[PDB]
DNA sequence: TGCCAGAGAATGTCGGGGAGCCGAGGAGAGATAGCT
RNA sequence: UCGUAACAGCCGAGGUUGUGAAUUGCUUUCAAAAAUUUUGAAAAGCAAUUCACAAUAAGGAUUAUUCCGUUGUGAAAACAUUCAAGGCGGGGCAACUCGCCUU
DNA sequence: AGCTATCTCTCCTCGGCTCCCCGACATTCTCTGGCATCCTTCC
């Protein structure tokens, strides 16, 4: 598929997530659906 | 995907123009026969203005017969210091004709070059030898001159000499954009400056007059960061309601106000946070045109927003409010 | 021209009175002609030519009041002038 | 496709709840943003103050809210009196009813949702009176 | 240089025939071409149809002639309800009277003439109510 | 236009609308062979009334509507019946220029009549009629 | 058929949308006095 | 390792608009005068240098040596602030300010 | 006497602020075109 792209001269200080307000809602949904198992597995509370 | 593409972005707004004023001041009051100091509330109706009413600079009105005055426009004046920034064009903006003559003659005496003519040394030389350039007539020294300007300015107040001082609205105080409708079908656009809004609100009226001098009924008023809907070309509609199940396209056809100037209201799509490329006037290429704003929709149809836009009010959670069979019943129940 | 019963000491509404100016049939006249003539004589002694502003009289009064007698209205004028330019009152932590 | 205006009795039945069914009909009619003439508003205010004994402030608040949200007020026409004189030649209604009809017609209204106005016949071949409760 | 409005009682005292001196006062009030709100016109029509039992056609003829030549009617201002609410805070008048006052003021009327108010009392530092009969 | 007048009179309304769409109250309509008075530039006539003290100047400042097109209305001094010299295309000299009548006063002032004119109605005998206290009395004495 | 209504011809004025200037916070670039 | 950084308070000197004044200026208007040209008086508009004064966000209280008016909440055109006593003591000729101990 | 870190000296693109045509629309006065042909009754 055709992915979004920015030329080099225009890519200084560019972010995919920063262009639209809806990335906040996306972040909220992502952080919500992660259970306590997810957080204590990605925080390596069982690594030792 | 569905939920994310079906989101309306909610913008907090604060249109505070006037508010109730709280004044706790201490004075002597009599209780049980003894007089003691205590703080009391202010009695009556006190209004606090919640916006910078005008700019700091104060100008005075003048009447120069030798200048054409456009209708509905005011000619004012203000003192300014004489410096190198004055050229033959600038001297034409000085109220006093004799000063213009003397100043032009001295400037010509020094090769028409303001840098040496209007340096402090040049000012001293002119002041110490003002006789030559004033036809030999005496003249009081010159340090400042009252340059005149042409524009839209209003008096500071009414009581005292506050009617003799003319100012202009503070930057960012253009917060209202009225759209009126006539029975013919034509939409009229206007911008209401702040001071009329303060006056109307103090009178207890609404912020925007409900009909302009055309007699046209007021469709709606616009403030920065409110949402309007632009219908399709083939979907010419009056209100369209159906604001409970807007699809991807309906939501994608929502725009937001930022800047109002004159009869111009500038819009950006509601979900656009930051442009991919900031517009450059030199290369004239970017996501949005000059000022990074469009009076017209981004899509290829490029239809002007103010012609067909319909205001929509959105609560905190993103829902759209519209009148229903129940809100009227609560309206009547509130008074019974 | 000044209220003294409800709005104590405040100017009456839409009034802009000058203490050293009296209006008669719309004609404004000075109020301290004697001290003005004294200043004219003093400036003549100093050698300065003539036709000085009326309102310079405040400073002749201020110098005169140090050693001589001045009129009560002149005293009120001087006090109301002193109210204008109290001056700088340095606080702790600075030397200057 | 055709303008619609209302009579004071529509608002009165919308407010008063003695007969619930007619109240529901009136509310449903008000849902479509119907036009209204200022005479109807003044009659409504007078009735509320007199019949229902509501105080002045709440009546004014209710009127302002209704005009801002629910209904569209119609500007008063300068030809109301002459046309009312003309309408009296052929029709025999109350004078206030005649004024209401004249102001509705002069503003290009084609339907007058009323009850106590002998619904059914056209008026001057421009407007017709319809009883919505039947 | 000022603007003058009137009230329904002035028109009635002009029309009535038991207060000859008040009749006079009313008539030389009308010689100056006063202004009227549409509210006083409607109230005058209602009073004539109700109190004096004088039929509708003559009512319309008389009011048309009066509005045509004797008096200058005032356009019904759009901000009447909001301003009436605003004035209603501190003045304890009838809602009809405060509506008349509000629409009169909104039309830049400087003096109102009547008898049913507080003579000389000032409303909102804009209008002065006067009893011309006293 | 005559069509609007026909429709308005058929509806029972008056010939001229009481209120233009601009939002301005109608001062007066003018018809051919109507009489208007143009006040002097210095004076201000707003509620003068008193149309019995007609001296030389007041009567000499009375004009008559002759024709109308668009927003242009043409007047002739009421005592003028035949022009001394009619307009011609060759020499281009005439008593009242090309239209044989002026939109403004004929005298040296040259002030647009419509801006300050006031309509005057008269009976057959050439007597000015204006409202009086007795007329106001009778206008509703008749309905009683 | 004379004259009414409106087309017709010179002006001057104004929205309005691009051209071109141009005030302003802020980054290389460095002489330099506090420091070593 | 966070937090502190924000909120407040006692004062100064200008500038601007406007009023009055002293002195000059530029333009315009009737001529008062001279033999078609200038000298002109007086007014009006626009200022200049200097002085006195009024206002300084529109406006509303109050007579305390107090204020409110660019913050926040939200319709209720509604609010936020303060909170009794008892000495011990420091400062200050003074007004008053600042800490400690006890219910 | 030598290092440096806080200043100052000058270039920039942005957000404004005037030009700047350019076309459209009042005012003011002046040309210009318009149903013609049709017999009897009919004295
Ligand atoms: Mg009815
Ligand atoms: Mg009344």
């Amino acid at each position: 598929k055709f992915l979004p792209t920015v030329p080099i001269e225009f890519s200084k200080g560019f972010s995919k997530k920063r262009i639209d307000h809806r990335h906040h809602a996306l972040d909220a949904l992502v952080i919500a659906c992660a259970t306590t198992d997810h957080v204590n597995l990605l925080n390596n509370q069982s690594a030792k | 995907k569905h939920n994310l593409e079906s989101i309306i972005v909610s913008f907090k707004q604060n249109l505070r123009v006037i508010n109730k004023a709280t004044n706790y001041y201490e004075k002597y009051v009599e209780k049980d026969g003894t007089k003691n100091k205590e703080r009391v509330e202010q009695a009556g109706t006190n209004w606090a203005i919640r916006k910078p009413m005008h700019k700091d600079t104060v100008s005075g009105k003048v009447d120069l017969p030798w200048v054409k005055v456009p209708k509905g426009k005011i000619l004012t004046a203000t003192r300014k210091s004489l410096d190198s920034s004055f050229d033959l064009k600038s001297i034409g903006s000085i109220t006093d004709t004799g000063i213009q003559k003397i100043l032009k003659n001295y400037l010509a005496f020094k090769d028409g070059n303001p840098e040496l003519a209007f340096s402090p040394e040049g000012i001293d030389d002119l002041n110490k030898n003002i006789e030559k350039y004033n036809d030999g007539k005496p003249h009081q020294p010159i340090n400042k001159v009252r340059v005149f300007e042409l524009g839209s300015k209003f008096q500071v107040g009414q009581t005292g000499n506050k009617k003799g001082k003319y100012v202009e609205a503070a930057k960012g105080t253009n917060l209202f954009f009225a759209v009126y409708e006539d029975e013919k079908g034509k939409r009229s656009y206007e911008t209401i400056p702040l001071n009329e809004v303060i006056e109307r609100q103090k009178q207890g009226l609404t912020s925007v007059p409900l009909e302009n001098e055309k007699g046209s009924r007021l469709l709606f008023d616009l403030s920065p960061n409110d949402l309007v809907y632009v219908p399709e070309i083939d979907e010419n509609i009056d209100s369209n309601f159906v604001f409970s199940n807007l699809n991807k396209e309906k939501i994608s056809r929502i725009y937001k106000v930022e800047k109002t100037s004159g009869t111009e209201c500038y819009f950006v799509r509601q979900d656009i946070a930051y442009l991919i490329k900031q517009y450059d006037a030199k290369t004239k290429i970017g996501e949005l045109e000059s000022q990074n704003k469009l009076q017209v929709t981004m899509t290829d149809d490029r239809i002007r927003i103010t012609d067909t836009c319909v205001k929509i009010n959105c609560d905190r959670l993103g829902n759209i409010n519209f009148i229903t069979k129940e809100k009227i019943k609560q309206i009547f129940n509130e008074f019974r | 021209q000044i209220d003294f019963e409800k709005r104590l000491g405040k100017f009456k509404v839409e009034t802009e009175p000058k203490l050293v100016w009296k209006n008669t049939d719309g004609q404004f006249s000075f109020l301290f002609q004697n001290s003005f003539n004294e200043m004219l004589e003093d400036f003549k002694a100093a050698g300065q030519e003539l036709k000085i502003p009326y309102d310079w009289t405040i400073y002749h009064l201020r110098k005169k009041a140090i050693s001589q007698k001045i009129e009560k209205e002149e005293l009120a004028w001087i006090l109301l002038n002193f109210n204008h330019k109290r001056g700088y009152y340095q606080l702790r932590g600075e030397d200057f | 496709l055709d303008k619609i205006a209302i009579d004071t009795n529509i608002l009165l039945y919308a407010y008063d709840n003695r007969d619930l069914d007619k109240q529901d009909r009136a509310v449903e009619i008000l849902l479509k943003k119907p036009f209204v003439t200022q005479l109807v508003v003044f009659e409504f205010i007078k009735v509320l103050e007199r019949r229902f004994k509501m105080d002045k402030k709440e009546i004014t608040k209710l009127t302002i809210k209704l005009l801002k949200e629910v209904i569209i007020p119609l500007s008063l026409h300068r030809d109301i009196y002459n046309y009312s004189q003309f309408l009296l030649q052929r029709y025999n209604f109350g004078l206030s009813d005649i004024l209401v009809l004249s102001d509705s017609i002069l503003n290009n209204c084609t339907i007058l949702l009323s009850e106590d106005m002998c619904n059914g016949m056209i008026v001057d071949k421009k407007l017709k009176i319809v009883n919505p409760f039947l």
